[PDB]
């Protein structure tokens, strides 16, 4: 019963090529996978392309356009630890802290390699 | 007492199809392409009818040595099923397209049509904001030799639902949607959508449950259940808010008397004193902690992580993006663009500021409004009379916004794409109308 | 019967103009439920520039 | 100009470059690898050079004798497992008497 | 005259930047210059022999990490991989 309902859903939504949605003729070609970190430096490798090609023209509204300013306020400092508000960063290995016990018991006695993925979080790496 | 979570129940039922009796070939097709959930039916329902996420899997089966193939809703069956469900959707745009392919597929079989050479109804699509070439082309590609539609259009969702809360199509408001990997905000004078002064920061909702993944992977290290991606959202869902104020609300959330209320302890699902040190109110709260009990190292606690979160739209410089905030972003927008000297507010500011809509799948986390709120009385000069619209589910207005679009059937031509148009003009071609993407040059 | 006219916050904004000698100088002052912008007149400037005072100063 | 006051060290980064293309070790150099064997050779000769002047004034001498360094290498478990096995010229034997040998 | 390759004045006033007061003798110029070309071609043979194991074909700051990592028994290879990483970020950001 449980093994069998999957069967009864898999032949209600049973298709196959010849189905009756697509279209008759098909011309269908083969199709690179083409991930999406590729796609930003493609983009970017054309509109340089067609700016070039301009130059031997003011961009609008383009993906490197509309992306955001830098913040000109200062971003406020946090301690890495607890998400409090830091007021020591170590001069060992670069860690925002808030009070003296996480510098004791955590930031000190740390393994190397934990400080990498700890830093990833605000990109300090 | 804590509480403990788990996956989400299984559907009992599988999800039904529309009756074929019903299908006309002259009403549009409405398709919402979300990062998150895909929304399918007619136009002339206003309600939902197809609400599922974009998922798919290839069940091969043993005995009859088929692979089955299971479609969104259908995924949530079996565990097994569940587990194994594989989205289009890579980054923020899509990659493969067969599964593209068979999901539209599997909403044309599940809306009832009997079509015939191809799909005879026009559709009616959202997109990204300043989407890439190729994807379009793709799109083009596919709709006008596979399915074989008479006509298409296509816009943005943010402004698809101001123009669904804005019927008139004329007038001047400032959007914000918080999308699931995007938070966008356009300025909108007119009822048409200036792109030129938009803005996008890097964060969505993905990015915020993945925040909260490895916050947890990295506040607890030796956690011996490793939970999954739909238990961060659930707990992301449920036991997250915005607060009114991050630099006050920091500095007292740590104290004992708010531990006693505002801690959330999660049970992982299976089968010298603490009063004075701040890491044992930061990992195991205001409750003694015993190392021997079974049920206690199974344990989450959320302090300060359900503050911290949706403060990354606020400060991108949480989440490590180097980008300036919605607040900030917004005064650049509103205070030195349209024509406002910053201390004096122009009329379209003005006009901007009594229109502010918050919309997308991300709204839905409170304290967002009154915060927006806060913030617009902290940078704006006094006496000017700020609104802010938030939807109840503010999901589902895109939706609305195409439907207000096909059935406004004078301002629907505009916008619109035929089989001729594309023919004549390849699938490079810009259509600029108000409610979507503009030409990439001047 | 005096009166008590003050105006505190922020500076946000210190625009001064002249015509060597200074006409007047804007000033924007922003506290916690908004903003107000004002004219002064260059005594008043005078006395900031004495004070030390720059943009962010409340 | 010098790469090594680009990199704020001491020790020469061009030397272990050029010692690096013509020694014979790999065909192909990354750039921050001469810098790293420059960090690590300044890091090791600072800490023999401590010992050795911790030494010096152990024995209040302004010259550090090899022997100084026999006796600073000799008092970290660390060198003696790095230089254990190593043989140095004119370095004598460190003061080591057993108890049963002694008398009474 | 001859060219001869040595770092001894390198050595002479790392000597006299932490101990300003203190001197030194040209034997010991010779013995740690036979130190600094002994861990030179031992660490740089090291991290070779690795690189071509992993059948990589070059050198850059990971094989030579991992090397320094493995090679010497402990606590000067603890500080050695800090003070090479904050010299290289030094590089970096110059």
């Amino acid at each position: 019963e449980r093994l069998l309902f999957l069967r009864s859903v898999g032949e209600r939504n049973e298709i196959g090529f010849p189905s009756r949605f697509k279209s008759a003729h098909y011309k269908k070609p083969t199709r690179r996978h083409k991930s999406a970190r590729q796609l930003i430096s493609d983009e970017n490798k054309r509109i340089n392309a067609l700016l070039t090609k301009a130059n031997k023209l003011v961009p609008k509204a383009t993906y490197f356009s509309v992306e955001a300013p830098p913040s000109i306020r200062p971003a406020k400092k946090y301690c890495d630890v607890t998400g409090l508000k830091g007021f020591y960063k170590s001069p060992t290995n670069n860690i925002r802290y808030h009070n003296a016990e996480i510098y004791q018991l955590i930031v000190k006695p740390m393994a190397p390699g934990v400080d990498q993925e700890y830093l990833k979080l605000r990109g300090a790496n | 007492k804590a509480v403990v979570i788990d996956d989400p129940p299984l559907r009992q039922t599988p999800e039904p199809f529309d009756e074929q009796s019903a299908y006309n070939p002259q009403s549009p097709i409405a398709i919402d392409f979300g990062s998150s959930k895909l929304r399918a039916g007619f136009v002339n329902h206003a309600t939902p009818t197809h609400i599922f996420p974009n998922a798919l899997t290839k069940f091969r089966d043993r005995k009859l040595n088929k692979n089955f193939t299971f479609v969104g809703n259908d995924t949530l069956l079996d565990q097994a099923v569940r587990s194994q469900s594989r989205s289009p959707f890579d980054g923020p745009f899509v990659t493969n397209w067969n599964l593209t392919e068979e999901i539209l597929d599997y909403t044309f079989h599940h809306l009832g049509v009997v079509p015939d050479n191809g799909i005879p109804n026009p559709i009616l699509l959202t997109e990204r904001l300043a989407t890439v070439q190729s994807q379009r082309t793709n799109w083009y590609q596919i709709l006008f030799e596979t399915y074989n539609v008479p006509g298409v259009t296509f816009g943005i969702d943010s402004l698809f639902s101001f123009y669904n809360y804005n019927p008139s199509g004329n007038k001047t408001g400032l959007v914000i949607s918080c999308g699931h990997e995007d938070t966008n905000v356009i300025p909108v004078v007119d009822g048409a959508g200036i792109l030129t002064d938009a803005k996008r920061i890097n964060w969505g909702g993905h990015q915020a449950v993945d925040y909260l993944n490895d916050l947890m992977a990295l506040k607890y290290p030796y956690f011996p259940t490793k939970m999954s991606y739909l238990q961060y959202e659930t707990m992301y869902k449920d036991y997250c808010y915005v607060s009114r104020n991050y630099d006050e609300d920091i500095e007292k959330i740590l104290t004992l008397e708010n531990l006693d209320t505002n801690d959330v302890v999660v049970e992982a699902p299976f089968t010298y004193d603490w009063r004075n040190s701040i890491l044992h109110l930061f990992l195991r709260g205001p409750r003694p902690h015993d190392s021997e009990n079974i049920h206690e190292q199974h344990q989450m606690h959320l302090n300060v992580e359900r503050i911290r979160v949706p403060e990354v739209i606020f400060q991108p410089t949480m989440g490590g993006q180097d980008q300036a905030g919605i607040c900030e972003l917004s005064e650049t927008i509103l205070l030195k663009k349209f024509g406002s000297q910053p201390g004096k507010l122009s009329q379209t500011s003005i006009d901007m500021v009594n229109n502010v809509l918050i919309t997308g799948g991300n709204a839905k986390v409170p304290g967002l409004k009154e915060r927006i709120v806060k913030e617009f009385t902290g940078f704006l000069p006094t006496g000017t009379n700020i609104t802010v619209n938030m939807s109840s589910d503010p999901s589902l207005d895109a939706w609305k916004g195409m439907a207000a679009l096909a059935r406004n059937e004078e301002q629907y031509r505009k916008t619109v794409i035929s089989k001729k148009e594309y023919e004549e003009y390849g699938p490079e071609y810009i259509k600029e109308h108000k409610l979507g993407n503009t030409k990439y040059f001047e | 019967k005096e009166t008590k006219e003050v105006y505190e916050g922020e500076v946000t904004e210190l625009t001064p103009e002249d015509a060597k000698t200074i006409s007047h100088v804007i000033v924007g002052l922003k506290s916690a439920k908004g903003t107000k912008t004002l004219r002064l007149d260059p005594t008043i400037y005078e006395s900031i520039q004495r004070e030390k005072v720059s943009i962010g100063d409340v | 100009k010098t790469r090594s006051s680009r990199a704020g060290l001491q020790f020469p980064v061009g030397r272990v470059h050029r010692l690096l293309r013509k020694g014979n070790y790999a065909e192909r150099v990354g750039a921050g690898a001469p810098v790293y064997l420059a960090a690590v050779l300044e890091y090791l000769t600072a800490e023999i050079l401590e010992l050795a002047g911790n030494a010096a004034r152990d024995n209040k001498k302004t010259r550090i004798i090899p022997r100084h360094l026999q006796l600073a290498v000799r008092n970290d478990e660390e060198l003696n497992k790095l230089l254990g096995r190593v043989t140095i010229a004119q370095g004598g034997v460190l003061p080591n008497i057993q108890s049963v040998l002694l008398p009474k | 005259k001859t060219r001869k390759e040595s770092y001894a004045i390198y050595v002479y006033k790392v000597l006299k930047q932490v101990h300003p007061d203190t001197g030194i003798s040209s034997k010991a110029m010779s013995i740690m210059n036979s130190f600094v070309n002994d861990v030179f071609e031992r660490i740089a043979g090291e991290a070779s022999r690795l690189a071509h194991y992993n059948k990589r074909s070059t050198i850059t700051s990971r094989e030579i990490q991992t090397a320094v990592r493995l090679l010497l028994p402990g606590e000067l290879a603890k500080h050695a991989v800090s003070e090479g990483t904050k010299a290289v970020t030094k590089y970096t950001s110059a």
